[PDB]
């Protein structure tokens, strides 16, 4: 249930000394070394050629966040404000008020992307699957401010993702 | 003289680069810099040891220039003579190295 | 006319210096299960170009030289040696044919540990003084047996000419002879320009000099590196040379001087660096004892042979 | 005219030169220095663009802030940053060095490295992948290859 | 149910041991070798 690395005594018959003395004159393990990098020499390397190839994620992968919608237009946040309770960064603040028909809904719905750990608590949470974290990761900006989305850029996030993040969420969803 | 030409023609071109790497950045407009180690300010401590290897360099480096001309001197009458004064020169150095290796002279850069 | 000739050597010389670094990124790559550079130019030939006008127009890094002369020289000196070790380089004439061309060249390189010393003791960090004491060590320690070595092979050639010793190996090359010499001869070169596994400069002297000066220290070195492979090339694996067909030689020690290159790079990517003290063992106490050892064997052997190489 | 076509094509030149040879300085601060040391690896690998790996602090082009940087640190960063020789550039990867992120109400954690050295290129992430920190890099070169300094320069 | 489990008969053996294969000439042969290329070199 155990073993003994290095616990080697070699041989000290004229065989074994004359091979040790050959490996240390003639610099045999050297010479494995170099047989093992001119190996590699002769491969494929493994380089995809970015931006033109792209790195394989999952249908779970956790990137850019969204605001989403029903299919008829109406958007899914009916403002309960689960996704900022469970939220360990305390990236997502929440304030809301009854519209105009009544509907429960947000007028604050701002994330911190830089506060943000892209641990995707807040799309387990939701309970009616609004905030999800899509799979946009190639949204690097020039500004900090740029990173503080408010609910316009998430619900333009979500119009402008949604045919992938419904697929996505249809891939994964009987694991959820 | 072709090779005092080559030997000028070589330390002008570097010259011509030196002074080009220390004047065409020089042309950049950029930016004073305020206020331009892992010792902060102690003196450099004495290695002995670096001047042991030196003057180990320097001796074996005179045992060399009496070695220097064998190839010329393989070509003699006198090779008996010839011989035997080769083999004490290299002898010699061999045994400066057995002496420097047994007094400790070779310790810390062995 | 011989002016166009000293061009079309030094010319030549900085702009294989300069493809070097690319054939060194790119070797390092693959070795590496990945790839060099191949984005900037197509298959990576303007990387070293891109690279050469990037350090150029980079600030000037400012130091606080402790003597501005010095500061100046050691570029100049390294650059000026750098590019004098080529000319009494038989491929299949010189350019400069002179009797003692192995001698100027074992001089010319021991005069290289100066630019080292000069960037030491010009910079005032008391850490780059102590890494260029280091490196000086490193190189007149392996000098001597690059010096013994070099007799012990010269022995078989009769004199110290370089192209005399074109006509030594036409019969054999002179590694078949001399490998155990070779062997050690290959290592110590690779411990003369400061190059890995025996590069102590990069593991944990000229950290002082802007992107510019630095860049020529840089390609100093790798025209060290060029020019001792073509010498090892020269020395013990010595082509074929027909006298109305020159270009047969040049061609074959360039495919050897391009493989012995790419051995150095071969070996960069394949080895962790010595500790200082492991390298002094091994000069001192390894590669000395029995460099002395086949230079008593090389004295006495065309002796008892009857192989005395003609002194003409 | 004829001189702005000429800064014109410089400028050209040495945008070129800038982004295709940019030589980064990397503070391994934290988990984003593991998806950088990826970003190196041989499926990405930031050498084939001319990005090489671990170019000391003294000769490199960008100073990419992969991790947290906390307040024992900010004056270590600084300081590196100040060493720089221009032009230097800062690449601000992962969500602590932008903005805090995890530890952003914590007592020892400088709330994003904007509040310590100028950043041009904010990469969001918990860490962001190497394939996202190599599209700050382009996005980085980008930047660089739209510079007008001999343009302004010969308006000014 | 649906789930992802392993085959019917599970998978294959997976080696996990060291294999250094253990290649090259002895030593008497190596020191055969190199004193035949030098006694012929010096022929
Ligand atoms: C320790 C001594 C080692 C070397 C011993 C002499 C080797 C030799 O062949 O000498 C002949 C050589 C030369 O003799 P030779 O045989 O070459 O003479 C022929 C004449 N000439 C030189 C013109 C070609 O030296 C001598 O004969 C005298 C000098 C050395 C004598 C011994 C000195 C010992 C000192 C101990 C203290
Ligand atoms: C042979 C090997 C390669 C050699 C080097 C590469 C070849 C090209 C060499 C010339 C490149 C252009 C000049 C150097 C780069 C200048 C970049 C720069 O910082 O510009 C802003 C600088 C300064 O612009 P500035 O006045 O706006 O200053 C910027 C800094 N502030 C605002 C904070 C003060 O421009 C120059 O210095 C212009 C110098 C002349 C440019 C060329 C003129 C025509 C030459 C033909
Ligand atoms: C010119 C073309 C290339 C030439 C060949 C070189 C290419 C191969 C390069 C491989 C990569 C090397 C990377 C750097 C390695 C540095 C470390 C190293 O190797 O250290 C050397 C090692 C150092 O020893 P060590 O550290 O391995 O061993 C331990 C040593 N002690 C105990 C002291 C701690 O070995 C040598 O020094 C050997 C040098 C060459 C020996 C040549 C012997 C020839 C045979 C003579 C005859 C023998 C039989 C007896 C007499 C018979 C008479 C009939
Ligand atoms: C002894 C031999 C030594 C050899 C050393 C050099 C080896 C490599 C040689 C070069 C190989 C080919 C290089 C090609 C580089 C890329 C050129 C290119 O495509 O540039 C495009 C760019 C923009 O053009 P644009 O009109 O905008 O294109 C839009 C098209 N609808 O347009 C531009 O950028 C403008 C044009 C720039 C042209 C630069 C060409 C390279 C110069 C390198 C220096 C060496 C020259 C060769 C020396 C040896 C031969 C004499
Ligand atoms: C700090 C200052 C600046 C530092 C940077 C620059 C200096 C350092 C780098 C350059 C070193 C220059 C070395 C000059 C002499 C080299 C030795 C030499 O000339 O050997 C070659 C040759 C001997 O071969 P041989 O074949 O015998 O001669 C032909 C006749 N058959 O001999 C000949 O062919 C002889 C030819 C005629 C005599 C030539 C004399 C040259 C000028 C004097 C030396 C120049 C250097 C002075 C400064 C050196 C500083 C280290
Ligand atoms: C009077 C008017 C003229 C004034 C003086 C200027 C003289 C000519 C100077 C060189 C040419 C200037 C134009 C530079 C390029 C401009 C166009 C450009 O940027 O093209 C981009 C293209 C690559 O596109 P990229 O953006 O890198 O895309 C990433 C991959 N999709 O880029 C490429 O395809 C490669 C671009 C290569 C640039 C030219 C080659 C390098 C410079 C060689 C000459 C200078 C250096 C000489 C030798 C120095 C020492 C070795
Ligand atoms: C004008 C003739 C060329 C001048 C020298 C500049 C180009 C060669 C050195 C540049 C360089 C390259 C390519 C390089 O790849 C490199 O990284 C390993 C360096 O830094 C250690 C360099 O200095
Ligand atoms: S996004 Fe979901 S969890 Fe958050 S307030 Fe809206 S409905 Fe609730
Ligand atoms: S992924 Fe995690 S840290 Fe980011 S907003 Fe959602 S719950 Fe908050
Ligand atoms: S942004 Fe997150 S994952 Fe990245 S270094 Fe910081 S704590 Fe680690």
């Amino acid at each position: 249930t155990y073993k003994y690395v290095n616990l080697r005594e070699p041989s000290m018959d004229m065989k074994s000394v004359t091979d040790r003395a050959a490996q240390t004159l003639l610099w045999t393990e050297l010479i494995r070394g170099l047989g093992m990098t001119l190996s590699y020499l002769f491969r494929e390397p493994a380089t995809i050629n970015y931006p033109f190839e792209k790195g394989p994620l999952s249908p779970r992968f956790r990137g850019e966040h969204a605001l989403r919608r029903y299919p008829s237009g109406e958007e899914r946040c009916i403002a309960c404000k689960l996704c900022e309770a469970v939220c360990p960064a305390q990236a997502i603040t929440i304030e809301a008020e009854p519209r105009a028909d009544g509907s429960r809904r947000t007028t604050r719905y701002d994330i911190d992307m830089t506060k943000c750990i892209y641990c995707g608590f807040c799309q387990e949470a939701c309970p009616v699957d609004a905030i999800v974290e899509g799979p946009n990761f190639e949204f690097s900006t020039e500004t900090h401010e740029e990173l503080l989305y408010n609910k316009e850029k998430l619900l333009n996030n979500g119009d402008k993702w949604e045919a992938e993040i419904a697929a996505n969420i249809q891939a994964d969803y009987l694991y959820r | 003289m072709n090779l005092m030409i080559t030997l000028l023609t070589n330390f002008t071109l570097a010259t011509l680069l030196v002074t080009i790497a220390f004047w065409l950045p020089q042309l950049n407009v950029y930016s004073e810099k305020t206020s331009p180690d892992p010792m902060g300010s102690a003196r450099l401590p004495f290695s002995m040891k670096f001047f042991l290897v030196a003057i180990t360099f320097l001796l074996f480096d005179l045992e060399i220039a009496l070695l220097l001309p064998l190839p010329w001197a393989s070509q003699t009458t006198n090779l008996n003579t010839m011989l035997t004064m080769a083999l004490l020169l290299i002898f010699l150095l061999a045994v400066s190295l057995a002496y420097e290796w047994t007094q400790k002279g070779l310790e810390w850069t062995e | 006319m011989f002016m166009i000739n000293v061009l079309t050597l030094i010319i030549p010389i900085l702009l294989a210096v300069a493809f070097l670094t690319l054939v060194e990124r790119k070797v390092l790559g693959y070795m590496q299960f990945r790839k060099g550079p191949n984005v900037v130019g197509p298959y990576g030939l303007l990387q070293p170009i891109a690279d050469a006008i990037k350090l150029f127009i980079k600030e000037p890094l400012r130091p606080a030289t402790s003597s501005i002369s010095m500061f100046i020289l050691a570029p100049i000196l390294a650059l000026t040696l750098a590019l004098t070790m080529w000319i009494p380089l038989p491929m299949p004439y010189p350019l400069i044919n002179m009797n003692l061309g192995v001698l100027f060249m074992l001089a010319m390189s021991s005069l290289a540990v100066y630019s080292i010393l000069w960037s030491g003791w010009a910079s005032n960090s008391k850490y780059a003084l102590i890494g260029a004491l280091r490196a000086v060590a490193q190189t007149i320690s392996y000098e001597v047996t690059l010096a013994i070595i070099l007799l012990s092979v010269l022995l078989m050639n009769g004199s110290f000419t370089l192209s005399t010793l074109i006509i030594t190996q036409e019969q054999v090359w002179l590694i078949f002879p001399a490998w155990p010499l070779a062997m050690m001869w290959f290592i110590s070169t690779l411990a003369e320009t400061n190059r890995a596994p025996f590069d102590l400069t990069e593991g944990e002297f000229n950290v002082e000099y802007a992107a510019g000066p630095f860049a020529l220290f840089f390609m100093a070195e790798y025209a060290n590196i060029i020019m001792m492979n073509i010498f090892t090339t020269t020395l013990f694996l010595g082509a074929f040379h027909n006298p109305y067909m020159p270009e047969l030689y040049t061609i074959n020690f360039t495919i050897k001087s391009l493989l012995l290159s790419i051995t150095f790079l071969w070996i960069r990517a394949s080895y962790p660096r010595f500790r200082y003290d492991q390298l002094m063992h091994l000069l001192w106490k390894n590669f000395l004892p029995l460099t002395l050892a086949l230079c008593m064997w090389h004295v006495s052997l065309p002796i008892l042979l009857s192989s005395i190489p003609p002194q003409t | 005219s004829r001189g702005e076509y000429v800064v014109a094509k410089l400028d050209d030149l040495i945008n070129w030169a800038r982004r295709s040879s940019l030589w980064p300085m990397t503070f391994g601060l934290a988990c984003c220095a593991v998806e950088m040391m990826h970003m190196a690896a041989p499926r990405y690998d930031m050498d084939r663009f001319g990005v090489v790996f671990r170019a000391s602090p003294r000769q490199s082009d960008v100073m990419i802030v992969a991790g947290t940087l906390t307040n024992k640190m900010a004056p270590a960063l600084r300081k590196v940053y100040d060493q720089m020789p221009e032009p230097r550039y800062v690449v601000s990867m992962g969500s602590c060095a932008n903005g805090g992120g995890y530890y952003h109400y914590s007592y020892s954690v400088v709330r994003g490295c904007d509040r310590i050295v100028p950043v041009d290129i904010y990469v969001p992430g918990c860490p962001p992948t190497a394939e996202a920190l190599l599209y700050g890099i382009l996005q980085l070169q980008k930047k660089i290859k739209r510079e007008k300094r001999l343009r302004i320069w010969y308006r000014r | 149910v649906k789930q992802d489990m392993p085959p019917v008969g599970g998978y294959g053996p997976i080696d996990y041991k060291r294999n250094l294969p253990r290649r090259g000439l002895s030593g008497y042969s190596m020191f055969a070798v190199g004193i035949g290329a030098l006694l012929f070199g010096y022929w």
